[PDB]
């Protein structure tokens, strides 16, 4: 259905040992297409995908360059920021940065992505009418007035109005294989006796993409959601995802608990027992 | 104002582990921050040499995550483990591979 | 061209 | 068959460090009973590792210990088809150590009349969920929440004045608590 792109930013500081760290990523959708890595040797913009291997040399140089430019603003903001509030040099920081966009199957935009953050916190970030952004730390609003007289919303609107569902497009057109599939996930159920008449089940979810995916137990229809242990989405490194569900449930009552699984890539969602 | 957060860590294999089988060792190691993070792979409880990372990313909350990986042969007699050190945490945390799949 | 700006 | 109950404990302490031995003893049912203990949520393994010799007169001794120790335990006696008692299970064994030291911030003096309730203050600079104030170390300690939404943060006898602790851990492994903190005890 729909797609998103999306590009990060992180800088961190290295007091004493040199200039700062930093490195930033594009992810469309849930795959990470390319790689900017600045203490590595031969620093550029280098495809982590073989779809995107055979772009032309002028779109590799322009991410180069698009990335070199970025990587000394988020430097020089990371010095002057250090300064701003109360530290000491000796100490390391960091900031991250995201923007992107949100298309439909419309091929419309959705909602887009400007967001900036230092040192684990929110410094500003936009509205949903794309043109106030709001701000967070008496640091945020000077800047806010800064974006304000540059009127930067406009020009970023436009940029993620028509030129990323280019960008988008051209990356689900030759990505197809990849960016369009919707993978179903390998699910099953584990019995894991705990102690007498007390046992665990496990709901393992295995190799689904996009990581969007939801488990849910069930006792007779009724959600456990209280009862549910949940961990993250984890990559298998291939651009799979793993997820496991499990509940504490008294041994006999086994056939009362079903696990219930919905994903994309489900014709329609999934019920699972344990076989016994 | 330098908050902090800490490292989540889990270890599993790509595929279901079956002895005699070409597979993937994972350590994902998510939640942290700041980003410099010293994680490790131990074979037994040694070092073992070769390794990769993702791409540092974070998620929605600005947390950063990275997943190590080491191609192996899985057999009932070794065991393996991931090796976690960050600055929230103060003695090197050690998790062992278990069998789930 | 530099996008973001900062 | 009328229907007995165990009494667990944990020598000494319901509070142990890293690499520190501590013993888990429940008693019967007079000697020697056959005693079975288990662990919630993951299996314990260790428990087919003490000797049954010692597992009958309860006393799981575990020679020192790691974070994988940590958890919450049952004892129970009988088994099934012949007799079994309900187990109790109150205690929450835990691993100290493995984070960051939590910081200590007081209000007004650490000495008053000590009848004005309780009131101290224990931060940290890293998020976490719970913070666990240990007085002696039947009293035992008592766990909070955060104070604040965002930030992570909680506000909380004449004769003989007891020791104090301050601890930090995330919710998600609650048996599992960062190391000791400044002494804000008598000493
Ligand atoms: C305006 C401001 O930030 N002033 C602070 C001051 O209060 C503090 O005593 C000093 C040393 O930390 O650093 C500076």
């Amino acid at each position: 259905g729909s797609h998103s792109l999306r590009y990060f930013s992180t800088a961190v500081s290295r007091p004493g040992r040199g200039e700062p760290r930093y490195i930033a990523v594009e992810y469309v959708d849930d795959t990470q297409f390319l790689r900017f890595d600045s203490d590595a040797a031969i620093p550029r913009m280098e495809p982590r995908e073989p779809w995107v291997e055979q772009e032309g040399p002028q779109y590799w140089e322009w991410t180069t360059g698009y990335a070199k430019a970025n990587a000394q603003t988020d430097r020089v903001a990371l010095r002057n920021l250090l300064r701003r509030y109360n530290q000491s040099e000796a100490g390391s920081h960091t900031l991250q940065g995201m923007n992107g966009c949100d298309m439909g199957p419309d091929g419309r935009l959705l909602r887009g992505y400007h967001q900036h953050a230092y040192d684990g916190k929110d410094y500003i970030s936009l509205n949903e009418d794309l043109r106030s952004w709001t701000a967070a730390d008496t640091v945020a609003q000077i800047t806010q007035r800064f974006y304000e007289a540059e009127e930067y919303a406009e020009e970023f609107r436009t940029y993620l109005e028509g030129e990323c569902l280019e960008l988008l497009r051209r990356y689900l057109e030759n990505g197809k294989e990849t960016l369009q599939r919707a993978d179903p996930p390998k699910a099953h159920v584990a019995h894991h006796p705990i102690s007498d008449h007390e046992a665990t089940l496990r709901c393992w979810a295995l190799g689904f993409y996009p990581a969007e995916i939801t488990l849910t137990w069930q006792r007779d229809g009724e959600e456990q959601t209280q009862d549910t242990e949940l961990v993250e989405t984890r990559p298998a490194g291939d651009g799979t995802f793993q997820k496991w569900a499990a509940v504490v449930v008294p041994s006999g009552e086994e056939q009362r608990y079903t696990c219930h699984v919905q994903h994309e890539g489900l014709p329609q969602p999934l019920i699972l027992r344990w076989e016994q | 104002d330098p908050i902090q957060r800490t490292p989540k860590i889990q270890v599993y294999s790509r595929h279901p582990a079956e002895n005699g089988k070409s597979n993937f060792l994972n350590c994902y190691v998510s939640g942290f921050h700041p980003s410099d993070i010293e994680v490790d792979l131990l074979k037994n409880g040694e070092r073992i040499e070769k390794v990769e990372h993702s791409d540092l990313s974070f998620s929605k909350d600005w947390s950063f995550y990275l997943l190590y990986y080491t191609e192996f042969t899985p057999t009932e007699k070794d065991e393996y483990a991931c090796r976690v050190n960050h600055v929230t945490l103060s003695q090197p945390k050690i998790v062992k591979w278990d069998r789930d799949m | 061209i530099l996008r973001w700006e900062q | 068959g009328h229907l007995p109950k165990p009494t667990l404990w944990a020598e000494p302490g319901s509070v142990i460090t890293q690499g520190s031995p501590v013993t888990l003893r429940c008693q019967g049912g007079q000697e020697t009973q056959e005693y079975r203990l288990y662990r919630e949520k993951k299996t314990a393994l260790w428990i087919t590792r003490i000797p049954q010799e010692l597992v009958k007169k309860g006393q799981f001794p575990i020679p020192s210990i790691t974070w994988e120790h940590a958890g919450r335990y049952r004892c129970y006696y009988g088994s099934d088809t012949a007799g079994r008692s309900e187990s109790s299970d109150p205690l929450e064994l835990v691993v100290t150590g493995a984070y960051i030291k939590p910081t200590l911030s007081a209000q007004p003096s650490p000495v008053v009349n000590s009848g004005g309730n309780v009131i101290l203050q224990c931060d940290s600079q890293v998020a976490f969920d719970g913070f666990s104030l240990c007085k002696e170390g039947h009293p035992q300690c008592l766990n909070s929440q955060p104070h604040a939404r965002g930030s992570s943060r909680a506000i909380f006898s004449p004769s003989r004045r007891w020791w104090y602790r301050c601890y930090a851990y995330d919710s998600n492994s609650p048996y599992e608590w960062s190391l000791p903190s400044d002494l804000l005890e008598l000493l």
